[PDB]
RNA sequence: CAGUCAAGCGUUCAUAGCGACAUUGCUUUUUGAUUCUUCGAUGUCGGCUCUUCCUAUCAUACCGAAGCAGAAUUCGGUAAGCGUUGGAUUGUUCACCCACUAAUAGGGAACGUGAGCUGGGUUUAGACCGUCGUGAGACAGGUUAGUUUUACCCUACUGAUGAAUGUUACCGCAAUAGUAAUUGAACUUAGUACGAGAGGAACAGUUCAUUCGGAUAAUUGGUUUUUGCGGCUGUCUGAUCAGGCAUUGCCGCGAAGCUACCAUCCGCUGGAUUAUGGCUGAACGCCUCUAAGUCAGAAUCCAUGCUAGAACGCGGUGAUUUC
RNA sequence: UCUUAAGGUAGCCAAAUGCCUCGUCAUCUAAUUAGUGACGCGCAUGAAUGGAUUAACGAGAUUCCCACUGUCCCUAUCUAC
RNA sequence: UGAACAGCCUCUAGUUGAUAGAAUAAUGUAGAUAAGGGAAGUCGGCAAAAUAGAUCCGUAACUUCGGGAUAAGGAUUGGC
């Protein structure tokens, strides 16, 4: 018989299947399309999340009863040091799809880098490039000949970066290679862009730029093995229920004689790939600039970094970008932030931010001073003294 | 962007921070966290509360 | 929110939900107020409706005058007690819950309003704004 | 539940909407009929929970018709994409009413779903009543009390490893499969069109909200073996200091973590179509959206985008054991 | 008038007994097939097969109210095994 | 301690036995807490919470005059 009373389906069965996604680094899907009369850009970075702030500001929204008025919004900072160009790929477009025709690496690698090709880097006599770099023996005959052909045949160009690892407050000191589509002029334009930026760095104000919308691409948080309750969402049982309450009580009925693809059952929870959309950048901050979180209205000598440091992440020293809201992944988690892949005209979107304050109060407590010198002023002398 | 002062500490209250409670009387308490909302449930005085800007003042402390 | 409401409001924290008794806060003569339905509320399956800081909802009269009691009445809701989060980042709320009785298109049955009332409140319902005294 | 005819209703008028007397069907969601399967047992009502399917569509999209001025309605097409609720009384299916709502459409899946629950009902043994019976006792009559067992196997499903491919590492492609957003209000349009008046729209724009989904934890709240700090009782260590025990002794606060429409953010744009309205245009020297050809065009479809990645689909690239 | 041995008195009631039936009226509620109070041609109430009442008592059945709460809206978190 | 052969801690006496180690997913069993609401849940407040000792106030209907009664409903409580 029928179900008796209509309630929509729990979760989305365009999420599937909820197990752990292949890598750390999700992939960036699809790039935004590209238009060969703009110069050579980028159309993605690489970061790592730090964590989250608040700040306040004006809103410019006639209409709305905020119109004019202050406003306190969460934001994600991601630290962005410049990411290294190390590599170009050629991509052919088949009629089985589009596929790489060659790799071109730099003349010389990091370690932060190489170590990305070695699960065991102490032990390894670190061989990794030393032929290849042998192509560029007399005048990179090799490597001019596979440039060649990448500007001959090979429709779409990639360039390979490497994040700068060693710049962040981690331990993992093995960086994180990705592949990166370029946007703009012709295929040699492209290919040149690649050849004359070998080991070289590539800041994210270059990429990114103040109100602009971005994409973040990052494996979420995870949580093990999940019942139906939390990983689906459906209702708990009640508590006369013999044999456990956090179940669904119909698996499915008598026929099909089984259970559905689509009923909510227990499994991994989080540490899927997701790809979020719209996100406005609120501050491109500068590693090379004291007062990151100096604004107009405030010009109060501080950087962006909390009183304690970003718990779990440390302090930020290098360039980051501030989107509004959250984005998927945890702290120390490395994020992709992509291009827009669409124009938007919301009018939520193309509208100009500008920022008040940045609150940089400890994060490890209820903190109450946003810096020391604030502290001091406030609390006065200590039996501690400096 | 007005920085409010804690109706039970004195302490210092930013954008966002703590809860505003109106009392029956539609007198506004600000309190920069829930360890002074929590006192000031409890009806504790603040004068007789060791850390806060009124006991100090009575106090004659830090001045 | 609805017949009458000045504009649109900014979603609330939901507090009272459909059996909920809150003060009455206008002359009318009625104490209190029984929560029994809200206007505009969607559907879901064992979700009950819930009312927030200026909804109108339906409501009997449980205390108060006789000629009060026994009917289904329209009333806005002036106090919530839960704490709820203004765009401005400010967390708020009452000691009690508080509404007053009105017609469906928005006018307060009664003629005064004891005690605050809320600014979102006040900017949907001009008639309860004109008759409240302190606003928040 | 649908059709054919059309007496009559509908001021005038069979067919806008109805539609008698008749009559042709369809369905299997009622109740019967039958007795083919099951009596070395297929757990026998409902509700709760959860998924999917059907369309005979209540709402939402786009339309055609009206006794369609407008508003509000009614009939109908494509159409099941997407929703279809909170309660009082009843074990109830059903019913009825209150109320919100865009709407509170109808059904199936062993009258879906009891090693999922529950046990209200029904459905053993106790007991009472009424009627019946000489009586023992009977009563889809009422009432009250009455043990709800087992998964560790196979498959299915959800997640998780993995031999083999010269090895190993990195960067990728994309077959196939899945897929998602939904609905309302307020402002303006505009007291304008329209209407004698009474009344009274719509498109474009703007701000919010509902239902759902994905994440996230700056803030607020919740949680506390941080047994972190403090307090308090009883007892014990001669007192103090500092501690034990009271199965986490109790109380206040409590970071971190987890987490809440109890918090915040985010949820794309192209093509081809349906219905329908057309162009050109014969058949049929006229006409005709159709026959050849062709243009718009839907909550539809397929892509874009999003998830997984074939562990017997593929590419590029690094190093490949000097005793 | 017919017929009985005599035709149900006092009481009591849609009652744990009333088919029709969710009886009708009132009250209780926003809404009540539930509860209570009335009514009574009572399928089929009724006087030690006891009738009617009844303070106190009850791990008996039932309805409403105050208090109270994770029963629920709508979940979350912690500890031991 | 306390009204107490209650609960809780200690002395004499006795035992230190019950397969162990590691780790802290889901679902359990046992124990808990929860913003706002407050029975909307459910056949049904089932389960849980709330109350609670002692002192002093104050206690209705009804009644077989014995009760009802701790009715209901309040105030206080440490140490020195
Ligand atoms: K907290
Ligand atoms: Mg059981
Ligand atoms: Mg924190
Ligand atoms: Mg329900
Ligand atoms: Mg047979
Ligand atoms: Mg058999
Ligand atoms: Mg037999
Ligand atoms: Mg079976
Ligand atoms: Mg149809
Ligand atoms: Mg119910
Ligand atoms: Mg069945
Ligand atoms: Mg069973
Ligand atoms: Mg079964
Ligand atoms: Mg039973
Ligand atoms: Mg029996
Ligand atoms: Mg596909
Ligand atoms: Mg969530
Ligand atoms: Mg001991
Ligand atoms: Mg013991
Ligand atoms: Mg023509
Ligand atoms: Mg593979
Ligand atoms: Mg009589
Ligand atoms: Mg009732
Ligand atoms: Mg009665
Ligand atoms: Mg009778
Ligand atoms: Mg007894
Ligand atoms: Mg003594
Ligand atoms: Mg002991
Ligand atoms: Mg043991
Ligand atoms: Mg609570
Ligand atoms: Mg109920
Ligand atoms: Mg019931
Ligand atoms: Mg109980
Ligand atoms: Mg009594």
């Amino acid at each position: 018989s029928h179900r008796k009373y209509e309630a929509p389906r729990h979760g989305h069965l365009g999420f599937l299947p909820r197990k752990r996604a292949a890598s750390i680094r999700a992939r960036v899907k699809a790039f935004p399309k590209d238009d060969r009369s703009k110069p050579v850009a980028l159309t993605s970075f690489l970061g790592y999340k730090a964590g989250m702030t608040t700040i306040v500001r004006d809103l410019d929204r006639p209409g709305s009863k905020f119109h004019k008025r202050e406003v306190v919004e969460a934001v994600t900072v991601v630290d962005t040091p410049p990411v290294v160009v190390v590599g170009v790929v050629g991509y052919v477009e088949t009629p089985r799809g589009l596929r790489s025709l060659t790799t071109v690496w730099a003349e010389h690698l990091s370690d932060e880098v190489k170590r990305r090709f070695y699960k065991n880097w102490y032990k390894s006599k670190k061989k990794a490039f030393t032929k290849y770099s042998a192509k560029y023996a007399q005048d990179g005959a090799g490597i001019e000949r596979e440039l060649a052909r990448i500007k001959k045949y090979a429709s779409v160009v990639r360039v390979l970066v490497h994040t700068q690892i060693r710049k962040t407050p981690l331990a993992q000191k093995k960086a994180h290679l990705a592949e990166i589509q370029l946007n703009g002029g012709s295929i040699s334009e492209k290919v040149d862009w690649a050849r004359e930026h070998f080991e070289k760095t590539v800041a994210v104000d270059s990429v990114f730029e103040q109100n602009e919308m971005i994409d973040a691409i990052a494996v979420t948080k995870g949580h093990g093995f999940e019942g139906v309750t939390h990983r689906w969402g459906t209702k708990k049982l009640p508590r006369k229920t013999h044999r456990g309450l956090r179940k669904v009580a119909c698996i499915g009925a008598w026929h099909p004689a089984h259970v559905m693809w689509s009923v909510a059952r227990a499994g991994q929870r989080g540490y899927h790939s997701r790809t979020s959309i719209n996100h406005k950048i609120y501050r491109v901050g500068k590693g090379d600039d004291e007062a990151n979180g100096a604004t107009s209205f405030d010009r109060t000598k501080k950087t962006i970094t909390p009183m304690g440091g970003f718990v779990h992440y440390g302090e930020i020293k290098n360039d980051f970008i501030m989107v509004k809201g959250c984005i998927p992944g945890n702290r120390k988690r490395i994020v992709t932030l992509r291009k827009s892949l669409y124009t938007n005209t919301s009018r939520k979107a193309l509208e100009e931010v500008s920022l008040k304050w940045i609150d940089t109060a400890s994060k490890f407590g209820k903190g109450r001073f946003q810096t020391p010198a604030e502290k001091h002023a406030f609390m006065g002398t200590l039996k501690k003294d400096l | 962007m007005k920085v409010e002062i804690d109706s039970f500490s004195g302490a210092k209250i930013y954008p966002g921070r703590g809860t505003l409670f109106v009392r029956g009387d539609s007198k506004i308490f600000r309190f920069q966290n829930s360890k002074s909302a929590s006192l000031f449930k409890q009806r504790k005085n603040p004068r007789r509360i060791a850390w806060t800007v009124l006991f100090r003042k009575h106090h004659k402390k830090g001045i | 929110s609805g017949n009458g409401a000045q504009g649109t409001k900014f979603r609330i924290s939901l507090g009272l939900p459909v059996g909920a008794i809150m003060n009455c806060a206008d002359n009318s003569g009625a104490r209190n107020l029984y929560i029994i339905a809200v206007k505009g509320s969607g559907s879901r399956l064992n979700r009950l409706p819930a009312a927030s800081l200026g909804d109108m909802v339906m409501a009997t009269v449980k205390k108060g005058k006789p000629e009060l009691r026994k009917k289904v009445m329209p009333a806005i809701v002036v106090r919530q007690a839960k704490s709820w989060r203004r765009r401005d980042g400010v967390f708020l709320y009452f000691e009690d819950n508080a509404g007053v009785i009105a017609n469906p298109k928005g006018e307060m049955k009664g003629s005064a309003i004891t005690g605050p009332v809320g600014k979102e409140c006040a900017d949907l319902w001009p008639r309860v704004a004109s008759n409240s005294g302190v606003v928040v």
